[PDB]
């Protein structure tokens, strides 16, 4: 066939990481053992452990489009309304 | 060897979906793409077998649809399924381009795979812009008058293009029976795109959320990530059938349910709920022409990110401010596309100048200059 | 994109200036452990991306031990990154075993590569 | 001002995820749709057909619309005859071109309610608010033009709509009272119904796709985790090999 | 002893100056002839 480009991936017996020795794995069969095995704890102790890190990250950027446009709608409230419209023509 | 890779057609199966190396630390933002090729079908396939009923004269455009819904058995699961998914297509999709942003997908040697990804982004703009103006609504009327008379701005030839384009002096039936046989040959070509498009992914494969090598722990495709995309297609296909059975037409507009009228316009014209944002860019400039440039400008934009980004670092996991003004950027889209939902009035004109100025600063001035002392403080915090 | 030694210059200038390295390094301090990839047992250098030619290049010239060691900080991390939890306390990066083990390797094949282009353009009188 | 009134949301007998619609309601509904409301709309997308089953009995449907006469196809010699009506065919509106109807009621266009409940926002509440919502004079400083009506609910204010609701103005023919806010109530689920002659079956269906696509969706979460409890209990160890080779 | 450059040289911009006109001058004729018989471009031709 004809040749072809450099990559950065191969597959199975030349994937093209570094040379690896001396790290061991262990598995168990999941026939032998039991799933669901501790959904409780994960669901309050471990979901409260993300949160409370990664929640002033998405909370204070939408701390400031909230507050402002809040104080547009409730300005272009005043601007249309029976009070504001000596500001209205000034504006418009 | 096996048959499944010793057969000339059953080979291809495998090397893409049965015997391709996953990283095996990939989360569920990482489903979104089997999503958008389960979406495909479900258009493809409930659009062939709705094409059958439809007639694509200006006469009969409208009409058909109702018959459609009243006697075809099974005729409003066809379009509800249809019209609800043309709407969850788009949902997935922000979600796999914003991915994409966040862990910086588009860095190289993946940015082929990043602009094919924005020509799939334009093609469906259009395969939804089109296939809307085939119900023939009081909507999609308008919606085709004011973007197909956005070319006029284009000096010395716009008005010839318009008219090219209209097939006559306006929108009349050469305009609606043009526009569904075009409706039936785009998602035709997107198809042939996505195939591109997996073909620039299979040579350097998924990235990971740690945007580190992945060549180290690499488990197979199939029994794995076949039944994990087996756990979002069933969610998927809970939360729409909630759309499609109990309010079907929560996302559309009303208006639609009007036949189309030349002579008396809608109330307010307002696209639907994913081109609303755009249509605030469109609409902050002061002028016709310049309108178009920016307009279309925000999509191209895209395109420079591989370069502005200075960062040694693929993502935004282990930086504090560039995961920052992140959530701005997407809060400030969705901020954006607040105001095109309301009218051109004091003071929505101003914030929809500044707004779709901080919303373009962000690849040219933030992510250049906060990815740059980024490495500085990185540098000598550790120094 | 923004190169290394570009940046270098940037750093060995703030931490001789007296009243630079008083004023941001007590505040860069701080961006390190609030970023928290020190939690999963990263050193900084194994986060930069290495598939250009110039990271390829120090990658090889890396010695067998701390290539060894960098396989499995990554493998760790991957592992525990698809739990969804973090590591023990008692085996997270400290402040000191998080030292620039990359850093005078990609220096030494960027002036080397400078020095390329630079003479692939020059103008004799 | 010129958004229109926001209407309530009232207590309507269809919301809700497993209600149906009175079937009561959608027959009383039809009576005072043919005495009220049809001499100025429309209702062309309707099969006559249709009523069968839903609100009529068989012999009731094949009746009312033999009162009606439709164009036959011509004679033995061309000349064109008329027909009675049978099941198959539509219910026809007032008038035979749009010029006629604007006409009649001073230049505006009343619309065709066979899809007004998809088609107004406000939906069930918006035409129950609009027959029911107009004020016995305008609000002070107001000045109406001539054969125009004020009320609040429409976005602008002024609408060219009249009352049409008063009370005991229709029989039924079960002894329920005629009071503008009965009939009110069930023009607007009979108008549902023609917008939605699907409405029941939809619902229904949907609670055995909801039912089914949950436990599936439960029962693959335990699948995923049994096929994914291998390598999420794996163990790694390291331990430095030796610098000698 | 060093030209500006960026990956692209300023020597060799100037190599191509002459013959990028050309192929400019090239693609002119090839605009007049694919797009001729359209009305308002025969306000020039
Ligand atoms: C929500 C939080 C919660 O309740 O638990 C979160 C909690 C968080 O655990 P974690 O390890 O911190 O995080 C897991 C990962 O986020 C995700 O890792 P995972 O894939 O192992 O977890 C699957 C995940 C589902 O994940 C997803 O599908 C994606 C998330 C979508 C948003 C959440 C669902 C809406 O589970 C859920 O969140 C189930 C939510 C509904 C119950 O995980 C669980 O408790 C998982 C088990 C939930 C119940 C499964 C029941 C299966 C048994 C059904 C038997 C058949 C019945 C019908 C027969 C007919
Ligand atoms: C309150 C949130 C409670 C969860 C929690 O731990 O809070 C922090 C947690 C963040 O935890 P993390 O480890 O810092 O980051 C999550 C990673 O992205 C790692 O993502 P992941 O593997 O946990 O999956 C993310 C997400 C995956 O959710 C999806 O991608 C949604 C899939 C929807 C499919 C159908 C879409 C249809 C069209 C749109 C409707 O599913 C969950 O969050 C499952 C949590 C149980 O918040 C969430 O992820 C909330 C996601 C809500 C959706
Ligand atoms: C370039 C192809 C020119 C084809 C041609 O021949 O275009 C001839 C036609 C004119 O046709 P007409 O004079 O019959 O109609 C003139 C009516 N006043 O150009 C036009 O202005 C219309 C189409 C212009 C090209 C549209 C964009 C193509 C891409
Ligand atoms: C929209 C999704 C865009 C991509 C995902 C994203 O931005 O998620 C960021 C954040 C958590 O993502 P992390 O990578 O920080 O999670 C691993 C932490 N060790 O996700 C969150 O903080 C929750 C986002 C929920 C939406
Ligand atoms: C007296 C004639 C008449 C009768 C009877 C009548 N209408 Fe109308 N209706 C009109 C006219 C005329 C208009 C057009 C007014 C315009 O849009 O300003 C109209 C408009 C409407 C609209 C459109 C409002 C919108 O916001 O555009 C609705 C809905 C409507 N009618 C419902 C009903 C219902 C429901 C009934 C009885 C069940 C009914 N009408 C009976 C004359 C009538
Ligand atoms: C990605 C692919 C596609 C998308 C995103 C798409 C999207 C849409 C949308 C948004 C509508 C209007 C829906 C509404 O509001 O009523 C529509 C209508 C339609 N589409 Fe498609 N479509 C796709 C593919 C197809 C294909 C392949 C066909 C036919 C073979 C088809 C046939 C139709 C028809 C006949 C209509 C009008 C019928 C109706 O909606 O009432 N579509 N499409
Ligand atoms: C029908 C449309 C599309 C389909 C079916 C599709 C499918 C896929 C699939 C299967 C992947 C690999 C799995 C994954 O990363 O989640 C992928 C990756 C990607 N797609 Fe798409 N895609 C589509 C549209 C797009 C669009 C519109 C964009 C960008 C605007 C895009 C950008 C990308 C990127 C950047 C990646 C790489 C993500 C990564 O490796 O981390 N795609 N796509
Ligand atoms: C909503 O705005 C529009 C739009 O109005 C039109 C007409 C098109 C173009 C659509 C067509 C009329 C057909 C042209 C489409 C192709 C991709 C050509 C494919 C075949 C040759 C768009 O792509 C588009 O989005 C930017
Ligand atoms: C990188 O990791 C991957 C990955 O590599 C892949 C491939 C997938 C899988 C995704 C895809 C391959 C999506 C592919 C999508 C398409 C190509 C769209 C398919 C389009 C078509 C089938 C074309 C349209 C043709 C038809 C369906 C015709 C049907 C015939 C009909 C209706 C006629 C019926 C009439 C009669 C007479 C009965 C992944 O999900 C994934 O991540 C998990
Ligand atoms: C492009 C559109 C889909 C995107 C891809 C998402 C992948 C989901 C495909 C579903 C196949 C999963 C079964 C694999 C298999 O054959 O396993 C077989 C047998 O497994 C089973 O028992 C099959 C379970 C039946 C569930 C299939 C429901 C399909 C739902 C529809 C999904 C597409 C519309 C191999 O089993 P093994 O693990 O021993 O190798
Ligand atoms: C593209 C993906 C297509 C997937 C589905 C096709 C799989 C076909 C497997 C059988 C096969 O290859 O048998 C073929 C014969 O097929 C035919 O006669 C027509 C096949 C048309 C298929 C149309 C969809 C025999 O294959 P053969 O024995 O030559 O094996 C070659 C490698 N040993």
């Amino acid at each position: 066939g004809p040749p072809s480009g450099k990559t950065y991936m191969g597959w199975w017996g030349h994937m093209g990481g570094p040379k690896q020795k001396g790290i061991t794995s262990y598995a168990v069969s999941p026939y032998a053992q039991k799933p669901l095995q501790g959904i409780f704890h994960n669901a309050v102790f471990n979901s409260f452990r993300r949160f409370k890190s990664q929640f002033l990250y998405v909370l204070i950027p939408a701390g400031i489009y909230w507050y402002w446009w809040k104080n547009g709608n409730e300005y272009n409230e005043f601007l249309y309304s029976k009070a504001g419209r000596e500001e209205l023509e000034r504006v418009n | 060897m096996a048959f499944r890779k010793s057969n000339v057609y059953l080979s291809l199966v495998n090397s893409y979906i049965i015997d391709s190396p996953q990283p095996s630390s990939i989360n569920y933002w990482w489903n979104m793409g089997s999503l958008l090729g389960l979406c495909l079908v479900i258009q493809i396939v409930t659009g062939i077998f709705m094409a059958m009923h439809y007639s694509s004269n200006i006469e009969l455009a409208f009409s058909s649809v109702e018959h459609i819904m009243r006697d075809v058995h099974n005729g409003y699961i066809l379009r509800y399924l249809h019209a609800n998914g043309a709407s969850f297509f788009f949902m997935v999709m922000f979600m796999h381009m914003a991915k994409g942003l966040y862990y910086g997908s588009y860095r190289s040697p993946r940015v082929t795979l990043w602009n094919v990804g924005v020509i799939i982004f334009i093609l469906t703009i259009a395969t939804a812009f089109l296939g809307y103006c085939c119900v023939y609504g009081q909507m999609s009327h308008w919606g085709a008058t004011v973007i197909t008379n956005l070319f006029s701005a284009i000096p010395f030839v716009g008005n010839d293009i318009v008219s090219w384009l209209w097939g006559g002096f306006s929108v009349s039936n050469p305009t609606i029976q043009r526009f569904f046989a075009l409706h039936y040959l785009v998602p035709f070509i997107i198809a042939a795109m996505v195939i591109m498009h997996l073909m620039a992914l299979h040579i350097h494969g998924s990235s990971n959320p740690l945007g580190i090598t992945g060549n180290l722990d690499r488990i197979p495709m199939h029994s794995y990530f076949i039944f994990k995309d087996l756990v979002t297609v069933f969610l998927f296909m809970l939360i729409l059938a909630l759309f499609v059975f109990y309010s079907p037409n929560t996302l559309g507009h009303p208006d639609n349910y009007i036949p189309g009228n030349p002579l008396v316009t809608p109330a307010s014209i307002v696209p639907e709920w994913y081109l609303l944002p755009f249509y605030a860019i469109l609409r902050s400039i002061p002028d016709k022409l310049l309108g178009v440039i920016t307009m279309f400008a925000a999509i191209l934009v895209l395109l420079v990110l591989p370069f502005t980004d200075r960062s040694v670092v693929r993502g935004n996991t282990f930086k504090v401010l560039s995961k920052f003004f992140f959530f701005i950027f997407v809060f400030n889209f969705v901020l954006l596309g607040q105001i095109g939902a309301c009218h051109v009035e004091v003071p929505y004109v101003l914030m929809g100048q500044i707004a779709t100025f901080i919303y373009f600063a962000y690849f040219l001035i933030i992510v250049p200059v906060i990815s740059t002392i980024e490495n500085v403080l990185f540098y000598i915090g550790r120094v | 994109p923004q190169s290394f030694t570009s940046i270098a210059r940037i750093g060995d200038y703030i931490l001789k200036s007296p009243v630079l390295s008083k004023l941001c390094v007590p505040v860069a301090n701080q961006f390190i452990n609030l970023a928290g990839y020190k939690k999963l047992g990263l050193k900084f250098d194994d986060l930069i991306a290495e598939e250009n030619p110039i990271m390829q290049t120090a990658l090889r010239r890396l010695p067998e031990d701390e290539s060894y060691a960098r396989a499995y900080r990554i493998i760790r991390a991957h592992q525990t990154e698809l739990t969804h939890h973090l590591l023990p306390r008692n085996e997270w990066i400290k402040a000191q075993e998080d030292v620039p083990y990359l850093l005078p390797y990609i220096l030494e094949a960027e002036a080397a590569a400078k020095e390329k282009d630079e003479l692939d353009n020059i103008e004799v009188s | 001002a010129e958004h229109g009134l926001h209407a309530p949301a009232y207590a309507w007998s269809h919301n809700g995820p497993f209600e149906t619609f009175d079937h009561a309601s959608i027959r009383r509904g039809y009576q005072v749709y043919r005495e009220v409301c049809a001499a100025c709309h429309s209702l062309d997308r309707v099969a006559w057909r249709t009523l069968v089953g839903v609100s009529h009995t068989n012999e009731e449907v094949r009746n009312m619309a033999e009162e009606f006469e439709y164009d036959d196809e011509p004679d033995e010699q061309g000349n064109p005859k008329k027909r009675p009506g049978k099941l198959s065919d539509y219910i026809p509106g007032p008038y035979p071109n749009e010029q006629a109807a604007r006409a009649a009621n001073q230049g505006a266009l009343p619309p065709d309610l066979s899809l007004i409940v998809k088609a107004r926002h406000g939906g069930c509440d918006y035409i129950f608010s609009l027959l029911t919502g107009y004020p016995d004079e305008p609000p002070a400083g107001v000045a109406l033009p001539p054969g125009s009506n004020y009320n609040p609910y429409f976005p602008g204010g002024s609408i060219a709509m009249a009352r049409v609701l008063f009370d005991d103005m229709v029989e039924y023919e079960d002894g329920t009272p005629a009071t503008t806010s009965q009939m009110a109530k069930d023009v607007t689920t009979f108008l549902n119904w023609c917008a939605e002659p699907e409405h029941d079956e939809r619902k229904r269906l949907g609670l055995k796709t909801v039912i089914i696509l949950s436990s599936l969706y439960l029962l693959s979460i335990w699948v995923k985790k049994f096929k994914w409890a291998g390598i999420k209990t794996r163990k790694f160890v390291f331990n430095p090999p030796k610098p000698r080779k | 002893t060093g030209l500006h450059f960026g990956r692209l040289s300023l020597r060799s911009l100037t190599a191509y100056a002459p013959n990028l006109m050309l192929w400019g001058g090239a693609s002119m004729l090839g605009l007049f002839v694919f797009t001729e018989g359209w009305p308002k471009f025969q306000d020039t031709l």
